[PDB]
């Protein structure tokens, strides 16, 4: 059988121009289809037939398929075009339709973005149910980097926290969540809890107390 | 309004077995044939195989022929796809997409796959599925917090809005964790003006569990 071969990922600064290949053994003979997937999306065609394109997309997205390597050629590349790109062909010899292993694009050169923090505390509803846990939630933030640190009494604590990675919102901007779990008494106990933030060296704190 | 829709999340032992179904609208089902795709978490595409509409032959991939199998209901529109003696590496998103035109040629009249489905996404586990606690989180104050922390359930997913539908712009619902505990964990929270009972409507379906949520101030 065919196997298809791409750059595992490809980066370049916003309004200039993408080049993503697509590797195959006599692929120019082959035609060519690139699919484009953001997280937790379904792909989206974008070139088919080694260079045509759908209805709704953009000229800025062009293909070329010769020789050994395909080629995704998008333009004047935006922030929003982030995303997987597959390429795939229908390999007549096995009969199998091949996709290629997917290429990350990166557009690095879009504005800072400072972490919006909130903080809850338990529920009187979970300390008569025995429990206790607090919720940080940070969101609207860009690069997608952050560290969060949990404060009792300006003392770190390890135990209970159960950070989420660096989910992706409708903004493409990120956002996360930290959990701390403690039991009705660590809760009581201390003066307070504070949930600190930090992003590209700068930090932002949250505190919460009974 | 040319779709493909799949059935809901699944979660199954392992050994046990699964049928996913894929339906078409807005264009002659035995126009084109329908492909599968696996997507595992953080993985790449992979082609399963696909299916006739029209005859029912089928092909499959080498890695999945054998204990897949690809079926279809031309009087519905419907493909169906089973996958027999899940392991835990079965765990994945599954597509259907529809590329290919009848009827067979010589050459394959195939322009890449248009249009997909939103993908089902199969979990295989022996853990017990288990509704969540909800509890309120009432706001502390411009611009207010509340919002509703949905806690120790299983299995992904759940679906919350805030008041039956009517709040909706402000609703931020946070991406899941996952607790050492295997069970997952996530908050929905409203920004809103400081300033109406809130309510938020949560539901756990796999365990048939929906709790309605009240959040005043305390």
């Amino acid at each position: 059988q065919s196997v298809l071969t791409q750059p595992p990922s490809v980066s370049v600064a916003p309004g200039q121009t993408a080049r993503i290949t697509c590797g195959g053994n006599n692929i120019g003979s082959k035609s060519v289809h690139w699919y484009q997937q953001k997280p937790g999306q379904a792909p989206v065609l974008v070139v088919y037939d080694d260079s045509d394109r759908p209805s709704g997309i953009p000229e800025r997205f062009s293909g070329s398929n010769s020789g050994n390597t395909a080629t995704l050629t998008i333009s004047r590349v935006e922030a929003g075009d982030e995303a997987d790109y597959y390429c795939q062909v229908w390999d007549s010899s096995s009969d199998h339709v091949v996709f290629g292993g997917g290429t990350k694009l990166t557009v690095l050169g879009q504005p800072k973005a400072a972490p919006s923090v909130t903080l809850f505390p338990p529920s009187s509803e979970e300390l008569q149910a025995n429990k206790a846990t607090l919720v940080c939630l940070i969101s609207d933030f860009y690069p997608g980097a952050v560290t969060v640190a949990w404060k009792a009494d300006s003392s770190p604590v390890k135990a209970g926290v159960e950070t989420t990675t660096p989910s992706k919102q409708s903004n493409n901007k990120y956002a996360a969540s930290s959990y701390l779990s403690l039991t009705p008494e660590q809760w009581k106990s201390h003066r307070s809890y504070s949930c600190q933030v930090t992003h590209e060296g700068s930090t932002v704190e949250k505190t919460v107390a009974p | 309004q040319v779709q493909l829709v799949q059935s809901g999340a699944e979660v199954k032992k392992p050994g046990a077995s699964v049928k996913v179904s894929c339906k078409a609208s807005g264009y002659t089902f035995t126009d084109y044939y329908i492909h599968w795709v696996r997507q595992a978490p953080g993985q790449g595409l992979e082609w399963m195989g696909w299916i006739h509409p029209n005859s029912g032959g089928t092909n499959y991939a080498q890695k999945f022929q054998g204990w897949v199998t690809m079926t279809r209901d031309t009087s519905i529109s419907t493909a169906y796809m089973e996958l027999s003696r899940l392991r835990s590496d079965d765990t994945a998103v599954y597509y259907c997409a529809r590329g290919g035109l009848e009827p067979r040629s010589v050459d394959y009249y195939y322009y890449g796959m248009d249009v997909w489905g939103q993908g089902t996404t199969v979990t295989v586990s022996s853990a017990s599925t288990k509704g969540p606690s909800v509890f309120p989180l009432a706001p502390s104050s411009g611009t207010a917090a509340l919002g509703c922390l949905v806690k120790d359930y299983f299995p992904e997913p759940v679906t919350v809005s805030w008041n039956s539908g009517a709040l909706t712009s402000g609703v931020h619902t946070f991406p899941a964790v996952l607790q050492s505990s295997g069970l997952y964990s996530l908050s929905s929270v409203v920004t809103v003006p400081s300033s109406q009972t809130y309510i938020c409507n949560v539901n756990h379906k796999p365990s048939n569990t929906k709790v309605d949520k009240r959040v005043e101030p305390k």
